[PDB]
């Protein structure tokens, strides 16, 4: 529990009518009450239509990541496709349960758009959220990582409306994360959200409170 | 420290060696272990030294005071109680085994009484670091109604093999017998043990030999 | 402790260390030169920490780059440069850790100047203005208020005139000497400040 | 303990004790306060056997810290208490606020230790009467006076002790607002003088500035007292 | 927390955050970290708030019994003697206390720092809090005893500004009191450091503040 | 860490503080003035630690002693001071101690300019020179070097800015700013040193 | 320990024909290795045939020092004649041990004459040496204590010649103490020797090492 | 210890004292802390003997075998890089080691301090040991570069006699050899500090000196 106060930091994800959103604060801490950045992003593309959120020590980020990319390119070139979102998602789960006794103080969450073909080809959300060792819980909603998750969880129950277009999803993942960044000494500082959809990604910084 | 008590016809025999420690150095060759309560009792000490020392003068004068209060002779069931409630108070923070042995009305009686206040009324006994020693010889020799010539002469064996096996014993051998009506207090018993080689002569510093900064002279009047 | 402190422009990296030698009490020089490592090709590493892991680190780095662009023939771009650093004090991390704080600058065609900062733990962004050691907590501040966008080297030495000048009053440790390195018109210069 | 009440009330409303310890002070010596723009003076009178008594030792002037002086009338066992409990409580005042004690805290409490042992049980009351000369936190000069009731007031000019009513009627005949040093201190002899024999070694005198409380010199008592003789002497 | 006081030539300027923080929960953003404990002096307080606030009051209550016992108004040096004593008692058991008193008395201005060690310094320039180093910092970077009521109050605000923007621990609202002669002042009641932000780092809101 | 230092001379008594108020990586202020406790009648408490122990322990000694002189009507003897602090101090020391290092000066007519060092674990004895803090180590050994019998204020001023160089130089805490108190000639003086 | 570490320090005593000696150490330390005086005596006279050598922790043997002399000096002044070596010996051990749970970290030795009156008196050289808490070894010989006890009772074994005059006495005692010194980092600094003869008192300070 | 080492214009001077110890116990007086690793350098040693004693001894092979490959004399800096990163290698073992090299080569004379943590900091000036404080205010009060080669020897001593004074780890004999071009001297081979002290302290030796 320190060691993910050192840095702080928090993800979201939510889902809408074809459409997904990743939120995250903006904020490097140092000594759980230092702020050294406010421009360390916690979301990471992995191809166009995954999405993974990584919270928690900014060194075990940054390590998970470069794994993370090293292992969808290699995936990607040799079978000459995208990945999939649930296969990433199953990889990430076994890449963190590979240091289950030394393991990386992160807490991701993986966000994007399952493809289903029939001629056309059907976009379906999809989020995952993890603890530090693998244990995967998908949903259908929203997820929340980071140590503002008792927060992002009570917004998040409270205002979360299903079936959302691009607009109300983007305004509702903003106000959650937001009213949840409020209530935190060690997250903020900026918030980065991030509103996918099958045709276009829409990149957006919130004016945020940074105290 | 090798301490030990035995109970002849008539009579209470205490022995003790003489040594006394600090670490693995000898602080004491001489000290004296076997302290006189009354006449007619007398205690042996282990453990720490100073705790011996306080609580057995103590114990004496309380005794002393009680004898001239009540007129009549001492007795070594009112020593024991004295002592174990004591150090029942203290609860073993005061570490004082004690042999006391005396003889009263009820006859010659020895009692064992260790540091957390319990005693144990017996024939005979040993206390210390060479105690084990003792105590084989005491259990190897030991009869009833020995001659008091006889029960000298096993305390002294029993004294002697702790000095000997236990490297926390030396020095002398001092023995105590009490009887109703006199005690007997040889000390050195046995002296077994002296220095082995001496140079052919002293060495004297011819004087002048130390170089001195200052020199005052006073006179006591 | 080793206060560190970094400022990058549009057109200038400035690095900031004391120069003291510290071995318990007493400083074993007030003109220490071990915590600036200056790499070819327009790179420097200030690290601060113990003498001993400073060096090893300091030394490991900057010979295994050297290394790199002499197999290469080429000079290293800074972003490559800073994880690489990142990357190997991490490895160490969790094996047997180098203590040492980094501010890694440099400049390069493709991304201009940059500056990095790193903590002990091998968290690392890059930042426009940094600062290590407990001077942090007295230059933070100082660079924040009195930084803009198109500032100047001069301005910018006014500015860590500011921070040596409140390291000398109001740190504990009365901090007087102080080395700079200067990046810019690709050419990397030595002051020495005393305050 | 012994928690009798001594002191209690008389059918008529009165404590006698309180009288009785009036009466211990009216038997002492006469002791006069002159206050003035920024300094006080402070007159007694002495009673020594001559030749083999040591003027030095009995002190009914004293210091209590470095602003407040004290004079008194009555028994000198309880002065010399009373005036060791105020010395304590002045260096524990100073101790607890950071600032040497007022005259007028000082003068409380004296006054309130007074009262206290009028009404506790198993005490009397002390039997002295108290002049207290110092400066208040404003830099002012201020003297009050204390009685073994203890019921205080400040005073511009006071006189305790044996006949202290004649000495008090002279002071309000001759007192002037803002005096010099030199001819209060010659007003303050003339007062005590009023009442005790005109003799230099029959009185003590001692000036309080902010400075410091000065003794005044045997010569200079010698000679106001030879102008008083003088002028006595011209009078009748 | 960051709690600032310094001397200029018109008497005391006073200022302090309005953040409560347990652990890394913001608890609240209005606590009043100023109080008065008379019509003369000012304290503000730091570390643990239920500890500040019943000692501070304590001492309102001697000082109230004092005034009416002696009829003058009590000095900021005894006020402070007498805190830095109670708390003092008190060594070795937990309390959490940084107090600045600021008040104008006989002598002047006079500013004192009082903690729950017993200390007690005299000065001229203060701050207290997990932002204190950054206000001092800032303070010192800038400080005159010349400065006009309105530069001094400028001083403040940024100082305020600048702990609550480095320091997790510090945020919500700013507020400075000025203290002089005749009593005090609240020159800012309560100014949200969200509006300092965009005034002070980032006045065009174009995109985020890189710091 | 406050450095005391006091030398003893046949015709007067130097004691010298560094003169900062450190609330840990910040100094309060650069010229504290909760070291030195003259006392009336040529004594002076110097003393060093926690400033809360430092202010009571002082204050406590100062009012003490000031009640004594005023009950008795006469000033305290330099020897009696000195041993009254150190029992007051042993006596707190298995209660509840002060962490303060004791240099106590004085002048009698008795026994001439005294100088006695205590520790906090009341350990005390006269000397002729003396030192407390870390920056003891520093500046004991010019003081026995430079210290002879017949020395007057001057040079004792002098081996007192050598020390104050070495404690610049060589100490880990660049100390700047001193406060001397000096007795010699029945008058007591009041100095500030910056090196 | 380590608190006898922290100053050192050594004592001696030795008998001789009609003469005793008692000798000291005269460094005082700090922190076990830092030599801050080199005239801190360990000999205390009770009165002028009574003599206490005190080593251990410095603030103990100055509070033992004053409460022995008060006692001594009560109950001198009450009997109206000098204590008896042996009495103060026993009163000794009683003070020591009363303090048995919380003692005084100090190892004294006490060096004196014992008067036997028939006309003439006989002066009989008396020796003893305690432990902290009062435990008493009575000796005809030498008695040592301090940090440099090991030392002192090899060369007082080697060396010590029974029934030598004061001059001899010197010597020897003398010789032992200094060679025992020379090899105590944290014990010498000088050395103090005191011949106590039934007429005369000698006192000398040797020319010892001071590294 | 107290070990030093200078560079003035006329080469190096480097001192030491003899005294080794275990505990508070001196187990010698005539150690020798100054070793040469080969014609040119010469090491200073302090902490632990054994340790200071086997890896001077390693470095000495390391460098007869780099010299007899190369055919050319090894540099200061070269030697104290190795030593340094023999040292790091062992780094929370509990190697106790402090090495002044201090030599000539082909860029002059060249002076470093190594310690068993890896440190290695070129200088001009070193002291190590537990009176190197003392003999670092000793050199620093009087130190220069244009000093003679007697002003020199007579400054190491003073400094080593000072330490030694001072400190209780320090004493026995003060040995001071001198680092020119073509080798190195031994001014001082091995000199007792008992007359040094008489000598600059306490020359009248008509009593005890007072510290
Ligand atoms: C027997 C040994 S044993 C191993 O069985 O405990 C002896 C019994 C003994 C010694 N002297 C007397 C005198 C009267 C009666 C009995 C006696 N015990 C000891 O010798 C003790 C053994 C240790 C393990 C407790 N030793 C001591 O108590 C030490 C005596 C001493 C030390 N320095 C001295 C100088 C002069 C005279 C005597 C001594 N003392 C200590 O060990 C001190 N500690 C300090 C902490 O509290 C406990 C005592
Ligand atoms: C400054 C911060 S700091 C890091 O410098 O100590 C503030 C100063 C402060 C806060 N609030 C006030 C009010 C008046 C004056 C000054 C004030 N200090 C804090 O916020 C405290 C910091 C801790 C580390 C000491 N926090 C607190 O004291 C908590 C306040 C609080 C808790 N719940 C709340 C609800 C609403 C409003 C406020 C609060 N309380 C605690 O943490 C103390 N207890 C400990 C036991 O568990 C419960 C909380
Ligand atoms: C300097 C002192 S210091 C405080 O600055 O570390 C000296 C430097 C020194 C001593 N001897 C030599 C020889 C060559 C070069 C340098 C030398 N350091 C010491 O004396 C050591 C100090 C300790 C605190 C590290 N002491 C030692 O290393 C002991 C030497 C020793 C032990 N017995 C001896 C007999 C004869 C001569 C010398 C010695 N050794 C130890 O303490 C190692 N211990 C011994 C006990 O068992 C565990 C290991």
């Amino acid at each position: 529990g320190s060691i993910y106060n050192y840095n702080g930091g928090c993800v979201l994800g939510m889902s809408g009518s074809n459409c997904v959103a990743i939120a995250c604060d903006l904020r490097l801490g140092a000594n759980t009450f230092t702020t050294v950045s406010t421009k360390f992003s916690k979301i990471f593309k992995m191809n166009n239509n995954v999405y993974v959120g990584l919270s928690g020590l900014a060194t075990d980020i940054q390590t998970l990541y470069e794994i993370l990319r090293y292992r969808v390119n290699l995936y990607e070139v040799r079978q000459d496709a995208e990945m999939d979102v649930e296969c990433f998602a199953n990889m990430l789960s076994s890449i963190l349960y590979s240091n289950r006794f030394s393991p990386y103080f992160v807490n991701p969450i993986v966000v994007g758009f399952k493809l289903k073909h029939y001629k056309k080809v059907n976009y379906e959300p999809y989020l995952t959220a993890y603890d530090l060792i693998g244990a995967k819980c998908e949903t259908r909603d929203f997820v929340v990582n980071g140590v503002t998750s008792e927060q992002l969880f009570g917004m998040c129950e409270s205002l979360y409306v299903k079936d959302q277009d691009e607009n109300g999803l983007f305004e509702t993942i903003s106000q959650c994360l937001l009213s949840a960044l409020d209530r935190d000494c060690i997250s903020g500082w900026g918030a980065e959200v991030l509103v996918l959809t099958p045709e276009k990604i829409i990149k957006k910084k919130l004016k945020a409170r940074m105290d | 420290t090798t301490i030990c008590g035995l109970v002849c016809q008539n009579a209470v025999i205490l022995g003790a060696d003489t040594r006394a420690t600090e670490g693995p150095i000898v602080a004491d060759k001489n000290c004296s272990k076997l302290h006189y309560i009354s006449k007619n009792i007398w205690c042996a000490g282990a453990g720490v030294a100073g705790d011996l020392e306080h609580t057995t003068l103590w114990l004496q004068h309380n005794v002393e005071l009680h004898r001239l209060n009540t007129n009549t002779q001492p007795r070594v069931s009112m020593c024991v109680s004295r002592l174990t409630q004591e150090l029942f108070k203290y609860q073993g923070y005061k570490v004082c085994a004690i042999v006391l042995g005396g003889v009263d009305v009820n006859g010659p009686q020895l009692y064992g009484i260790h540091p957390h206040g319990s005693s144990c009324l017996l024939p005979f006994t040993a206390l210390g670091s060479g105690s084990l020693n003792a105590m084989a010889v005491l259990e190897a020799k030991y009869r009833d109604n020995m001659t008091i010539e006889e029960g000298k002469n096993l305390v002294c064996e029993a004294i002697c093999a702790g000095i000997f096996n236990d490297l926390g014993s030396g020095g002398n051998v001092d023995i105590c017998v009490i009887t109703k009506d006199s005690y007997q207090h040889i000390r050195p018993y046995k002296e077994p043990n002296m220095r082995l080689y001496h140079l052919p002569h002293p060495t004297i510093y011819p004087k002048g030999t130390t170089p001195i900064l200052s020199e005052k002279i006073e006179y006591i009047k | 402790m080793d206060t560190l402190i970094g400022l990058r422009g549009n057109n200038f990296v400035v690095l900031a260390a004391d120069t003291y030698s510290i071995n318990s009490i007493i400083k074993l020089k007030n003109d220490d030169n071990t915590k600036f490592y200056d790499i070819h090709g327009n790179k420097c590493l200030l690290l601060g920490g113990s003498i001993g892991d400073r060096l090893q680190f300091g030394e490991f780095i900057r010979k295994n780059v050297h290394l790199y662009q002499y197999q290469n023939n080429t000079d290293m771009f800074v972003k490559s440069f800073a994880f690489f650093t990142r990357k190997n004090l991490a490895y160490y991390l969790r094996r047997n850790p180098f203590e040492v704080n980094c501010l890694i600058a440099g400049y390069d065609k493709k991304d201009g100047y940059q500056l990095y900062w790193c903590d002990y733990l091998s968290n690392m962004d890059s930042v426009n203005k940094g600062a290590h050691g407990y001077g942090a907590y007295l230059v933070s501040a100082i660079l924040d208020k009195y930084y803009h966008e198109n500032l100047t080297v001069d301005e910018a030495l006014d500015i860590f005139k500011l921070c040596f000048e409140e390291l000398k009053k109001r740190f504990l440790l009365t901090q007087i000497n102080y080395e700079l390195r200067i990046m810019y018109d690709n050419k990397v210069e030595t002051q020495y400040v005393t305050v | 303990s012994y928690d009798r009440a001594i002191t209690v009330f008389s059918p008529d409303g009165h404590l006698l004790q309180v009288e009785h310890a009036l009466e211990a002070v009216k038997k002492g010596g006469c002791a006069v306060a002159i206050k003035s723009s920024n300094f006080a003076v402070l007159a007694v009178e002495k009673k020594n056997i001559p030749k083999l008594q040591n003027p030095k030792t009995t002190e009914k002037l004293i210091k209590l810290d470095e602003h407040n002086c004290l004079a008194f009338a009555g028994l000198n066992a309880d002065a010399r208490v009373l005036v060791n409990k105020t010395r304590l409580e002045c260096q524990r005042y100073y101790l607890n606020m950071d600032e040497p004690a007022p005259v007028d805290y000082i003068a409380k409490y004296v006054a309130k230790v007074q009262q206290k042992f009028t009404h506790r049980g198993g005490v009397r009351p002390f039997g002295i009467a108290t002049l207290i000369a110092g400066f208040k936190n404003n830099k002012e000069i201020c003297i009050y006076q204390t009685e073994p009731s203890g019921i205080y007031a400040a005073w511009k000019a006071q006189a305790i002790g044996k006949n202290a009513k004649i000495v008090q009627e002279f002071l309000e005949k001759n007192y002037q607002e803002n005096m010099e040093q030199k001819d209060c201190i010659f007003l303050a002899l003339k007062a005590i003088f009023e009442v005790v024999e005109l003799s230099s070694k029959n009185v003590e005198v001692a000036l309080l500035t902010e400075k410091d409380l000065t003794f005044i010199e045997e010569q200079e008592i010698n000679s106001m007292v030879e102008l008083i003789d003088q002028e006595r002497t011209k009078n009748n | 927390t960051t709690t600032l006081a310094f001397k200029f030539k018109d008497g005391i300027i006073v200022a302090v955050d309005s953040r409560a923080s347990m652990g890394s929960f913001i608890s609240s953003q209005n606590v009043e970290k100023i109080i008065e404990i008379n019509k003369n002096i000012l304290g503000t307080m730091a570390g643990g708030a239920a500890d500040c606030l019943y000692w501070e009051k304590y001492l309102g209550k001697i000082i109230k019994i004092y005034e009416l016992r002696n009829n003058e108004k009590i000095s900021v040096r005894a006020a402070s003697t007498i805190l830095s004593n109670i708390l003092y008692q008190y060594k070795g058991y937990g309390l959490c206390c940084g107090i600045i008193l600021s008040g104008y008395d006989h002598t002047g201005f006079n500013m004192f720092y009082v903690d729950d060690s017993g200390k007690k310094v005299e000065g001229n320039l203060f701050s207290c809090g997990s932002g204190s180093t950054y206000a001092y910092s800032i303070l010192d970077s800038a400080y005159d005893y010349n400065l006009n009521l309105d530069q001094a109050v400028e001083l403040a605000r940024n100082a305020i500004y600048h702990a609550t923007f480095r320091d997790g621990g510090s945020g919500g609202k700013v507020r400075v009191f000025h203290i002089h002669k005749n009593g005090y002042d609240k020159i800012i009641e309560g100014e949200d450091v969200f509006d300092l932000h965009y005034h002070y780092t980032n006045p065009e809101q174009k995109d985020q503040y890189v710091m």
